[PDB]
């Protein structure tokens, strides 16, 4: 009488494996056989890049930069010098960090408008609520609100390099590709309506800490407002507390010379971001990325480490097997 | 006591005809079912959070955790209110049928609804009486009506209901005529089986003539009219007070071990929960106490949360962190196993080995909360007659006189006779041609089993029962003489007098008192010089195992027959207690009777009894048989049953050996001295008697310090199998209810067939009823209903132990999953100002539970076989033995928990020694804080979907579906959300961080090395169980 159908009486066609000591060794030898040639090839990968950090913050008297700690006068000009003892093949990337600076809590991740700085016009005369210590300033809203735009990175570093000539040669930095191509050209647009961009903010003044509205970052048009390289960088905020964003990039030549040619440098730095309130520190790091990115050796060591103890303990569970 | 009219005329509180079993009406609905849903813990748990998220500032929005809250409520008030709708639907038809009524001279037609007490209603053939008529007029002569009741107690008889006599000749003849009749019942009763009324019917002159009515005359509702052309009834009981309608119970025996381990295991959680919340904010403020760490010139408070109380401020503080670590309790844990629990109890009914063709029946599950606790079983407690024993009697050995005929013109015919009468066989009248047999076609079906097998007996002699011919008793004397008999009277059998008698007038002679009988009941009454050659005899077949029943008679004068017919009716006219009033008014009549002989019946067991409790006790499980026979008779089943071997030592506290009060304080330590000498365990086996037990029981408070019981549970709890015997219905619970409350908890499960069971039955943790003879009491009242025993062996073994295991690994993975998933989000508060930021986009909180990681548990919980169900059914020995809630104790729940806290870990601390690289791509980007949660995000969902897979060894083709489902919807849920940006989304966070992840190589390396060390320690864990 009760419905004699293969799943009402528990009797579906299942693969159903099986498992024993027999069936499962292999698998260690082959997930222990493909690890390690991945590790070798990432491990030797990491070491391959050529990468330098330059930290400037000061706070020793040593320090070239320690002048211009103290606030004396507004514009710093601080070099320091340093050697590259192997040369940079490829093209290398600019980045600047920072330590201690928590891009990640929890009243500064939601300070920022995304509908304003998206080019809307009515979220733009009045910006939201989460950007409050930062939402107007003199009775007049401020174009990117909040603490993130608030406080951006404003020194400029510079890359000189000195020849057999005691003369500097400059050294051409990139500013465009350092931003996510889509946040970009879709996430960050400008007010819609105008034809010049001073026109389009009209009732939002600038935040309180910087010093140029927005709407004259860059003497382009096409990375002016809410579309500036460096602004939209900025605004990605960290994961960590230690943290490197893109600042510039000195693309490869043409001729056979390298990018950077093993020698002596100069860092031209306008000191300008003050972090010696809150002990953090600044640096600049000249850095050539491979196919895997950056360097790091983490993910070489770590396959090597669980290659090896997937084959090791493999090896010896087949001899515990074979013998007993 | 209610009176009632006819006619509702000349010759008030009674409920309507309308039956409701449902538990909502329409309104009371959503207040009354949410109020259920939110007395439990984690229901009004998320009831707290989603007020809290409302009424302050909070880490997440209050969709976070009002979407999975509002779903979870949502699905389970459906599902109750799915099944309320079916239950009312099913009223529906009862009470949406037309019925007959004979208002005031017209036959109009009312529905079932609106028949009240005490009104005409006529029944036509093939149709359920729509209330509790009493039978007044027939069509066919003898005013005789055959009702089917095999919906109520599940018997197919056609039973014989007989009319009222002063109403016999009203068939279609003005049964409206002023029908003065004032019918007296008694106030409704369960009892189905027992009616005592007065009828009060006014003819022209001043007459009151009553007949007794009983339940000869009643007709029960919802019982099928069957071979009747019409019927004419009194309503008396309408609706709710029907006694089809006065049993609709047997629901509180609710509560397994899985359910109070939840609670065990959510009371833990709230701790950890406690402690994370306590940790971080102690944390938070050695943090903040350094001036720059909080407000460093780039963030600044809000002028109105600077100047906010500090004491408010820890208090809030402390709150944001329990809804930011809120997830660790999971949403949809009851939902899941309230749906589990729902579609997974369908497979014992839809089994097609719980199928008996005789009673053409299946199993039936009345409670789904207990699955589970089938698995768990450790004692078993067993009724004798219809569950080990089936009542199908045969006839042996008859005895005349004591001399064992197997006197021949005088004695032979009075026994034959007395076999042939002194009962109610009621064979089937309708007998087909006679050429079929060798008399006719003459199969006796009546409701006792003994007394079938006493006329079948005769039937192998001469003569023959072809009786109940409008009260008239046809046997066949070796002769072609019909033989007619004269019914007058006859007394029913009843426990008390354990005894039955008939009065009949013979139809050339005197009147007879044709009486049965056990032995100890009739033997006083008969002459003591018969008994001595009587009694050998009956011990003999008693003491093999066959029932006896002895057989005596009585000459009655017409002078004594007159006074005793007047002692009868006079007693039948009286209500208040009648039967106990009927129990004395013939209990006297038959004293001095003269015995002829006695007889055996044999008790057939079951199909495969013997097998069942071979397969019961390898699977690990104590059986003990609770009986209210005697003990000789249910000891001899017990050595066929296999229950005791032949070298069982039998320790027998019965009633012949404890005959002194402080004989018993001595027999019962000498036990414990005897049986401890063995333990410094299966030789050695116990018999109980009812009269001894109770005393054990009651007369136990004069041994304090060697208390009588603690002795006693000591020998029985390490005995082979404890018989007992000679047991009343109440005794049957007091055992039940004393293994329960010893050493922690013994499941216990107890399985019987009648109404001597319903006690044990209730109180047990699972309680059984077979479908048998004796009726639907058992089954009605059970968790679970078999046809047979011998499917006790696949309900528990096969299905117990599925049904176990499923949950138990359901509910292990609930809390191990959600752990997984909270514990980045609380590591990263270290890396964070403890300021409550969340790892994942609220998004990901909210889709976590409810679509990414819900599916493929449901699917496992119900199509996971870990042993195929034949080899379980097949190798009992050691499998049920090796879950004595095993998978649910400290033991594995510490591995659980430290394998969630280790996966944890790897999670969060992989991919932060990841974003040490400062560019994971080829083009020199770098990643945010959103790219982080997503990582670890989808590590972990890949980790719990792919850790299910590891442990599934049944691969449907639904556990493919749901399984790689799962991980192909949080594919394309991550690409479809992070793919346009929408306008009434104010975040905008996650526009393309998915789709920018998966850009670079090495975070699909990253991915892939995390998954396997995630998983390494449930991989190592197999290997090392394929070593021995
Ligand atoms: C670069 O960006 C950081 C981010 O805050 C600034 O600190 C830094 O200096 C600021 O220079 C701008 C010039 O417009 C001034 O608005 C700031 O000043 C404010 O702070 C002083 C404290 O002495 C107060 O009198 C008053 O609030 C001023 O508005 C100044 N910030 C500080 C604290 O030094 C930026 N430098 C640039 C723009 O190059
Ligand atoms: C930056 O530029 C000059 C070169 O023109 C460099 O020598 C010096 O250290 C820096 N300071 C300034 C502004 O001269
Ligand atoms: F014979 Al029983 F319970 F059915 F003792
Ligand atoms: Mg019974």
């Amino acid at each position: 009488r009760p419905d004699n159908t293969a799943f009402k009486q528990q009797r579906l066609p299942a693969w159903q494996p099986i498992l024993t000591a027999g069936t499962v060794l292999p698998i260690f030898f082959i997930i222990g056989l493909i690890f390690i040639p991945i590790g070798i090839g990432i491990f030797v990968t990491s070491n391959n890049i050529r990468e330098i950090e330059i930290d400037y913050t000061g706070t020793e008297p040593s320090s070239p930069c320690n002048k211009c700690l103290s606030p004396d006068v507004t514009p710093c000009f601080c070099t320091i010098n340093f050697t590259l003892e192997k040369s940079f093949e490829g093209n290398v990337f600019m980045y600047y960090g920072l330590s201690n600076f928590y891009q990640n809590h929890r009243r500064y991740v939601k300070s920022r408008d995304d509908s304003q700085l998206n080019g809307d016009s009515s979220a733009l005369l009045n910006p939201s609520k989460e950007c409050e210590p930062y939402r107007r300033n003199e009775d007049k809203p401020i174009a990117p609100c909040g603490a993130i735009a608030n406080s951006m990175f404003n020194d400029t570093l510079e890359l000189f390099l000195i020849g057999n000539d005691s003369y500097p040669i400059p050294i051409a930095l990139k500013k465009k590709g350092i931003a996510w191509w889509t946040d970009k050209n879709v996430k960050f647009r400008n007010p819609p309506g105008g034809d010049n961009l001073e026109e389009r903010f009209k009732g939002t003044t600038k935040p309180v800490n910087w010093l140029k509205p927005v709407y004259m970052l860059d003497s382009d048009p096409d990375n002016n407002g809410f579309i500036n390289e460096d602004f939209i960088v900025w605004m990605r905020t960290a994961a960590l507390p230690t943290f490197r964003k893109l600042y510039r990039l000195i693309e490869r030549k043409s001729d056979l010379h390298p990018t950077l040619p093993a020698g002596r440098y100069s860092l031209n730095v306008t000191y300008n971001y003050p972090v010696h309130y809150f002990d953090g520190r600044k640096r600049m790091i000249l850095s050539t990325i491979s196919w895997m990115g950056g360097k790091n050796p983490f993910l070489g060591i770590a396959y090597i480490a669980v290659g090896s103890i997937s084959f090791l303990l493999g090896v010896v569970l087949l001899v515990i097997n074979h013998k007993y | 006591t209610r009176t009632v009219f006819v006619g509702n005329h000349p010759v008030q509180r009674f409920c309507d005809n309308r039956i409701v079993s449902s538990k909502y009406t329409l309104w009371n609905f959503l207040p009354k079912n949410l109020f259920e849903q939110f007395r439990r813990i984690a229901n009004f748990y998320f009831l707290i959070i989603f007020l809290v998220q409302v009424t302050v500032d909070t880490p997440t929005s209050p969709v976070t955790s009002g979407l999975p809250l509002f779903f979870v409520i949502t699905v389970t008030a459906i599902k109750q209110g799915y099944e309320d709708w079916l239950r009312h639907r099913a009223d529906n038809e009862v009470n949406k049928s037309t019925v007959y009524i004979i208002e005031n001279a017209k036959r109009v037609r009312k529905e079932s609804e609106k028949i009240k007490v005490g009104d005409v209603v006529e029944v036509q053939a093939d149709e359920t009486f729509p209330c509790d008529l009493i039978l007044l007029s027939s069509c066919t002569t003898d005013g005789t009506c055959y009702v089917t009741t095999a919906s109520l107690d599940g018997e197919s008889n056609c039973k014989t209901h007989y009319a009222v006599r002063d109403t016999i000749a009203l068939c279609t003849a003005e049964s409206i005529d002023t029908l003065r009749a004032a019918i007296e019942c008694e106030q409704p009763q369960p009892d189905l089986y027992k009616f005592v009324g007065r009828i009060n019917i006014y003819s022209n002159s001043l007459e009151a003539v009553a007949r007794s009515l009983g339940p000869e005359n009643l007709l029960l509702k919802g019982a099928t009219l069957k071979n009747t052309e019409k019927i004419y009834g009194v309503a008396v009981y309408t609706g709710m007070e029907t006694k089809m309608a006065l049993n609709y119970q047997g629901k509180s025996q609710k509560r397994s071990a899985v359910e109070k381990s939840i609670n065990a295991f959510l009371i833990v959680y709230l701790f950890i929960l406690l402690t994370k919340a306590a940790v971080c904010t102690t944390l938070k403020y050695v943090w903040q106490s350094t001036p720059y760490n909080d407000e460093p010139w780039y963030n600044q408070k809000t002028q109105k949360e600077r100047e906010t109380l500090k004491v408010l401020k820890m208090f809030t503080d402390f709150l944001s962190f329990m809804v930011l670590f809120n997830f660790i309790i999971p949403v949809s844990m009851y939902v899941t196993v309230e749906m589990q629990k729902f579609l997974g109890s369908f497979f014992i009914s839809w089994d097609k080995d719980f199928y008996d063709e005789e009673i053409n029946e299946g199993a039936l599950v009345n409670t789904s909360d207990l699955n589970e606790e089938l698995g768990q079983v450790d004692y078993v407690f067993t009724d004798k007659t219809g569950t080990l024993t089936e009542n199908s009697m045969e006839f042996i050995e008859c005895c005349i006189d004591g001399h064992k005929y197997k006197v021949d013109k005088n004695r032979e015919e009075l026994f034959l006779r007395a076999l042939c009468l002194c009962h109610t066989v009621e064979i089937k009248t309708n007998d087909a041609v006679d050429g079929a047999t060798e008399s006719a076609e003459l199969t006796y079906i009546s409701s006792s089993p003994d007394e079938i097998a006493l006329v079948k007996g005769a039937k192998r002699y001469g003569f023959t029962f072809l009786g109940n011919r409008n009260g008239y008793m046809r046997v066949e004397n070796q002769r072609k003489e019909i033989e007619e008999y004269e019914l007058l009277h006859t007394l029913n059998f009843d426990a008390v007098r354990r005894r039955m008698s008939v009065i009949v007038k013979t139809q050339e002679g005197d009147i007879l008192l044709f009486c049965k009988g056990a032995d100890s009941a009739v033997f006083p009454r008969v002459q003591n010089h018969e008994i001595e050659l009587t009694k050998v005899h009956v011990e003999r077949n008693a003491m093999d195992g066959y029932r006896t029943l002895c057989v005596a008679f009585k000459e009655i004068a017409p002078d004594d027959y007159e006074r005793i017919n007047r002692q009868l009716i006079e007693a039948k006219m009286a209500l208040q207690d009648r039967e106990e009033k009927m129990e004395k008014v013939f209990d006297d009549i038959e004293t001095n009777m003269n015995l002829i002989g006695a007889t055996a019946v044999e008790d057939k067991l079951q199909d495969q009894a013997a097998e069942t409790i071979e397969a019961l006790h390898a699977a690990g499980l104590k059986v003990w048989v609770l009986t209210g026979d005697k003990m000789e008779t249910a000891k001899s089943t017990c050595y066929a049953c296999r229950l005791f071997q032949t070298n069982t030592e039998l320790l027998e506290l019965t009633t012949k050996t404890i005959e002194e009060s402080e004989r018993k304080e001595d027999r019962l330590h000498e036990l414990l001295i005897e049986y401890r000498k063995k333990l410094l365990h299966q030789e050695y086996g116990l018999i109980i008697d009812g009269s001894t037990l109770s005393l054990i029981l009651n007369s136990s408070q004069d041994s304090s310090s060697n208390n009588y019981k603690s002795i006693f549970l000591q020998i029985c709890m390490k005995c082979t199998a404890v018989l007992c015997c000679r047991m009343a219905p109440l005794q049957k619970a007091q055992i039940v209810r004393m293994v329960k409350n010893l050493k922690g908890s013994p499941i216990t499960l107890s399985i019987g067939d009648g109404a001597n069971d319903v006690s044990m039955i209730l109180e047990s943790h699972v309680g059984i009823g077979i479908k048998g003879k004796e009726g639907r009491q058992a089954a009605r009242n059970s968790d679970y209903s078999v046809p047979k025993f011998k499917h006790l062996k696949k309900l528990l073994l096969a299905h117990g132990h599925l049904y176990y295991v499923r949950i138990a690994h359901l509910v292990q993975y609930f809390f191990y999953k959600n752990l997984c998933f909270i514990l980045p989000q609380f590591l990263y508060q270290f890396f964070c100002g403890f300021s409550q930021q969340p790892l994942y986009d609220a998004a990901y909180l909210t889709m976590y539970n409810i679509c990414f990681t819900s599916l493929p548990i449901l699917a496992y919980s119900l199509l996971e076989q870990h042993i195929n169900i034949d080899t379980l059914t097949s190798d009992p020995r050691l499998y049920m033995k090796i879950s004595g809630n095993a998978m649910l104790q400290l033991g594995p729940f510490l591995y659980w928990t430290f394998l969630a806290a280790f996966e944890g870990t790897v999670f969060f601390f992989g991919t932060y020694f990841l974003f040490q690289t400062a560019s994971l791509e080829e083009n020199g980007k770098v990643y945010g804080n959103w790219t982080f949660g997503t990582i670890v995000f989808t590590v972990l969902v890949f980790t719990v979907t792919l850790k299910l897979a590891l442990d599934t060894r049944f691969w449907t083709w639904i556990n493919h579906f749901v399984i790689w489902g799962s991980l192909a919807f949080y594919v394309f849920f991550s690409f479809f959300w992070g793919g346009i940006i929408w306008p009434f989304l104010k975040q905008q966070r996650m526009y393309f961080v998915f789709a920018q992840m998966l850009s670079s190589v090495s975070t699909w390396l990253a991915i892939i090395l995390l998954i396997f060390i995630s998983l390494f320690p449930e991989i190592l864990l197999i290997v090392l169980k394929n070593v021995r």
